């Protein structure tokens, strides 16, 4: 959950130089991003999620 | 031979690098995830890793009883105009949402099923009459067997159907059932129909629901109060808890992201916006 | 017919063990052992036909 | 008798 | 290889058909399982199976679709998409039971000046959501099974309000993967991405997957192929670019049981 | 190899002395306590010592269940204007004082926790109506999981949270929990904050309470009566007892000498004079 | 998997023993053994860098 | 006595100047703009426990007739192997007059107390830009 | 390599920082000497050195400059350019003495339709010429040390005629390498060329070079980095093209002696 | 089988 004591820090992306294109080329484009765990990753204390509910 | 409670890999110390080896550069088009570890892109120290994935094994993730239904029954005065209420429930994990969502991280599963029954009762009319301790009969009626039409008809004999006679105020009832599927695994999703519509046959005749296989997949539980009618009416509820023991699962799926809407994968208008506002450059 | 297994001892006060006897004929009646195995994620994380070497270009 | 794991 | 071999350059040959590619991003074998015939220890129907081999395990090309800036995505079901494909389809409709694996080859080339990225996903049991909020699980057999033309995704859910004569079709919303789960997670299914700057094709080798060893191919689809634009098509500064997408699919290790007269389904 | 139940050292007989050895003279400035025994300053006889320190081992000192909270719930008539009361308690040993003071002889600890639940009920209105036997649900809701908003809402399904269904009048409920801290030991004292106030950020934004670490350290227990509403109202109380089993402790501290005042070490004006009058030369 | 330990017998009426079997996989479920160790108080009573000899001057 | 655990980061962290003990507890009655600082009463060791028991903590006594200094070598102590030094203090140094200063027959004697402290075996993890704390 | 490894594709990792490149022209190690710590046989100050290791030997990115058709060139001095870089700078200003080597990575990408070539030179003792013909060796400490912003070259020598309040800065003329020697000969210094059709970066690994084992980093710069357009920027037919140039530099094997209070220099 | 302490 959001917790200051166990906060993880900051992910960010910047332009190091700039995107350069020739003529006849789109000047804007998308990047997509993916996240995954490494082999040293684990979880514990099973609990219910808030990502689903059943009101009534 | 690697077990769920084994410690994960140690971090090996690694130093500076300047080479043609390019772990950081990859190409997700291939369909693969880049298998990197911190020593691939930063300098690391040696750490002896003690953490394990024991609690996220498939067994441990599911090793909890979840409520799948609440059955209502009663036992009224004999003089009532309304019939004594007995309950009939079609066995399923889809009447509630939490266990359903967990199982649906996967396409198929195999497991032995543990059912635990919690039973509570109360008075309804602002009376002062009492009731003696109730015994409940929970009868499993598999597809094909006669479903009870009255709280006291011949089917409650149970010569062959399994029944639990539960005594009120005693420990919650519990039974186990083997993997009973007619397939080699339970299908959490069936992309098909139970009937082929033929041209030579009417549309009504060839029709069937999308994604539905056996109409009566697993049969029903029928529950009654065995005690005869009592001057003061008592209403009871039987809460059913399902735990998948000895479980195996196949083919992972993205979890349900918008509210369930029926036994299928259908969704309701107005529930399709799970995500909330957050600005691209705001932490 | 007693089965004797070890506990992974977390907080401490040799190997501590515990005992298990199955009381029923049907394996469905048994408790869960929790003695489970792990596997490598490769069938999902690396399902490519040609083996991936992470220091090498993924595309060559 | 006794199995041991 | 120093003799020139590349990850990007492949040749696939099945039966009397060959596919070549010079801009591949390797190829995927779903769950690491290559297709196989049904083993005796897992067998269930006892009659001698029919195994058409090269007559059906060959590349069939479906109708080419078109990718534009307004495209929301496409879907097909297997074996449904191949139900009318030569002797595979015949074998399918003549038998009660059938099982099959597939090599799926999605084709889409463009140019070094175009951009865009197609997510190509193979989903086991790809149950899609219906158009109705009056009746659940109501999509008709005919609408669930488009054959080779496939179906499309939409950016908007719109409920069928005709209660008298309901459309009875799917309404598969793209960011919800047409099934109520977030598209960003579809990568847990076997997939490849056709990112135009990198590759011009996707190749997925699919094993037969099911909770049974063999089943009714006519009643049940085992796999779904979902193609969605993860990054939209773009070119130079043209407002209305178009590039084609072609699907070529080959059945693999297919076998059939329960021979009788041919099935003649109500498809419209 | 010296065990807690071993006999303490024997007294050795010792005679008169006249030497340069000066056991009695010392210097407490060094920070040390003079390790003397009676034979160092008086003549002793030989005694075979049988006494042991078995009952003051850390385990034995803590080997008792202590009450840490009392949770109130009820089950009213359906006709009431007020909602059916279910209880929510943030798990802690600091709502009561006795176990808290014992643990606070030390700075840090590790232990497995045994929780025992004593449940009592009574009638409230001077009625004559009865109530059938109640079942209680004690659900552990760990930090992050949905806290129940109503006695009967979806969260009580417990697909993943651990719950105890307790039947009234049966033996008090009991469960064990492992050492569950996110640190290598429990901190009885944390001299710090959970946030760093930055200059570039507003004071409100950087602020946090003194000595507080995770806002929701261990989550909550949510308790309800599972039975439906009853014409006659019954009120119940769940008393929670905590016992630290398999315990280790570090860094001894002077015990709490003035009344506790909040979860921190703060004290209240008017409570700061524990000691009583006694004259210097009066026995 | 039975553990057999001795009791320290206080009031009397050989070694008297008692038996213990753990019924659960998790060591957290176990009772407390009370088979505990003692240590010397020195880290608190004599935390000085130079070893103290009690017959000698503490300051030299 | 209106809000517990309310001492601000700035007041909890004096830096090198340190803080002082008092012989008297005096509650902050400004509710509008609270001082938000410690009020550490000396015989209660500033924390609600009796000072005569502080000797269970590692200590030395500077008794002027005997010695002119105290030296304490402190290990890193914590319920974690490493932590936020900026959020959390591991050790506190408390100096209290157990016997009051006295000299000849002067009514107002003074002698200085100097603290010199050396970090030992210190290591740091998680390098980024520098922290700039709000200290006033 | 048959497993795909290339001269052009590199990854450099120092501390918590990684640089990747896909268009390198190999990399240079100045005078064939990799950076090293000071050996006991060559040691001079006797006090225990401070060696910050990962805290300072990591990649620091300086402010990005801009290359245009009128650009005459840029220069930086080391360690000066890094004097304000995290714990490297702190370690530098707290100690009388310090020595360090460096990995210098100059970054500049463009497109297959752009052209131009940057000479990237690492010069030991890069003494530059002043703006004055009234007083020689007069460039002030403040002007000799720009920090990370660096300085620039000019195509024209212009003498400072203000005798009352002299500018006291360098006037480094480009074809004279800012020091009175011909630029065409600068290739005898360790260098690489960023020729846009070929590569998008330069990488120079610099050993600590000096006539002493260790020295005052605050008084003395060991290396100078000089970047000059050997062939001017050009693109398509645009009259005013621009592409950025970014410098990222990592200290290597740096050690410091003579710890005291911190140096607070007059920099303006 | 049996441990003995
Ligand atoms: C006296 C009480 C006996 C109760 C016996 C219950 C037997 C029926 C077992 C039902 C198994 C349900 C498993 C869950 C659902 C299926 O996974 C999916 N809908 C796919 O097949
Ligand atoms: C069905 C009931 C399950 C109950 C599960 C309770 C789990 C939570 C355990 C809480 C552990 C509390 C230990 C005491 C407090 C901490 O020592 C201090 N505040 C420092 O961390
Ligand atoms: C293997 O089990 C041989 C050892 C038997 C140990 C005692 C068994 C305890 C009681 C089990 C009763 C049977 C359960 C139906
Ligand atoms: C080691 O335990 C072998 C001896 C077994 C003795 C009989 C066990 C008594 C019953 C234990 C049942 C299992 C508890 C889950």
């Amino acid at each position: 959950i959001d917790d200051s004591f166990t906060e993880g820090g900051y992910i960010s992306v910047f332009y190091q130089t700039r995107i350069v294109v020739p003529l006849s080329t789109p000047r804007e484009m998308d990047i997509l991003g993916f996240v995954s765990a490494c082999n040293d990753f684990s979880v514990r204390l099973l609990r219910d999620t808030t990502h689903i509910e059943q009101k009534a | 031979a690697a077990t769920s409670r084994d410690a994960l890999p140690n971090t090996e110390a690694s130093g500076p690098t300047h080479s043609k080896e390019i772990p950081a550069l990859t190409a997700v088009e291939t369909g693969a995830t880049n298998p990197l570890v911190p020593s691939d892109t930063v300098q690391t120290r040696h750490v002896v890793q003690h953490r394990s994935r024991s609690e996220s094994s498939i067994e441990s993730f599911f090793a909890r009883g979840a409520c799948v239904t609440i059955m209502t029954v009663d036992n009224p005065a004999s003089t009532t105009n309304k019939d004594k209420l007995f309950a009939v429930w079609k066995i399923t994990y889809k009447d509630t949402v939490q266990l359903r969502r967990k199982l649906e991280f996967f396409t198929y599963s195999r497991f032995d099923m543990e059912l635990t029954f919690v039973v509570t009762a109360n008075f309804t009319e602002t009376n002062n009459g009492h009731a003696l301790n109730q015994v409940y009969q929970i009868m499993y009626v598999p597809p094909g067997a006669p479903v009870p039409e009255k709280w006291d008809d011949y089917t409650w004999q149970t010569s062959s159907n399994p029944s639990i006679f539960y005594t009120y105020g005693t420990a919650p009832a519990r039974i186990s059932v083997p993997y009973v599927g007619i397939s080699n695994a339970y299908s959490h999703f069936y992309d098909g129909f139970s009937k082929v519509p033929l041209k030579d046959q009417s549309a009504a005749l060839g029709d069937s629901l999308y994604g539905a296989a056996s109409l009566n997949d697993f049969g029903i539980l029928a529950v009654r109060v065995v005690n005869d009618h009592n001057p003061t009416k008592v209403t009871s509820k039987i809460r059913v808890y399902l735990k998948p023991k000895h479980i195996r699962v196949w083919c992972p799926r993205p979890p349900r992201a918008v509210a369930y809407y029926g036994p299928g994968v259908d969704y309701k208008d107005g529930t399709l916006t799970p995500l909330s506002t957050k600005d691209l450059t705001t932490y | 017919g007693a089965q004797v297994s070890s506990q992974k001892v977390g907080a401490h006060e040799s190997t501590i063990n515990y005992t298990t006897i199955n009381y029923y004929r049907d394996s469905a009646s048994n408790a869960a052992s929790k003695q489970d195995f792990s596997q490598d994620p490769s069938k999902f994380t690396e399902p490519i036909k040609d083996v991936l070497i992470k220091t090498a270009p993924m595309l060559n | 008798g006794s199995s041991s794991t | 290889e120093a003799c020139g071999y590349s990850d990007r350059v492949l040749q696939l040959t099945l039966g009397n058909s060959t596919i070549t590619t010079q801009e591949a991003a390797n190829s995927v074998v779903a769950y690491g399982r290559w297709p196989e015939y049904l083993r005796d220890s897992e067998a269930n129907p006892v009659d001698q199976p029919t195994e058409p081999d090269v007559a059906a395990c060959r590349f069939y090309t479906l109708d080419t679709v078109s990718w534009t800036k307004e495209s929301r995505g496409w879907w097909w079901k297997l074996p449904d998409a191949l139900r009318d494909m030569g002797l595979f389809g015949q074998n399918m409709y003549y038998h009660y039971l059938g099982r099959s694996g597939y090599t799926v080859h999605v084709q889409c080339n463009a140019s070094k000046f175009h951009q865009g990225a197609l997510g190509v996903f193979a989903v086991p049991e790809m149950c899609l959501a219906g158009d109705s909020n009056t009746t659940t699980m109501y999509t008709s057999y005919q609408n669930a099974n488009p054959g080779e033309k496939g179906g499309t995704f939409t950016g908007t859910f719109t409920p069928d309000n005709n209660q008298t004569s309901p459309a009875r079709r799917f309404c598969p919303v793209d960011y919800l993967l047409g099934n109520g789960t977030l598209l960003g997670n579809a990568f847990v299914f076997p997939h490849q991405i056709i990112n135009l700057r990198t590759n011009n094709c996707a190749t997925l080798v699919l094993p037969y997957v099911n909770s049974l060893s063999i089943d009714s191919m006519v009643k049940h689809n085992n796999w779904g192929i979902a193609i969605l634009p993860l990054a939209p098509l773009n070119f130079a500064s043209e407002s209305s670019p178009e590039i084609p997408i072609t699907l070529t699919i080959a059945p693999m290790c297919c076998e059939f049981n329960g021979l009788r007269n041919i099935t003649l389904p109500r498809l419209q």
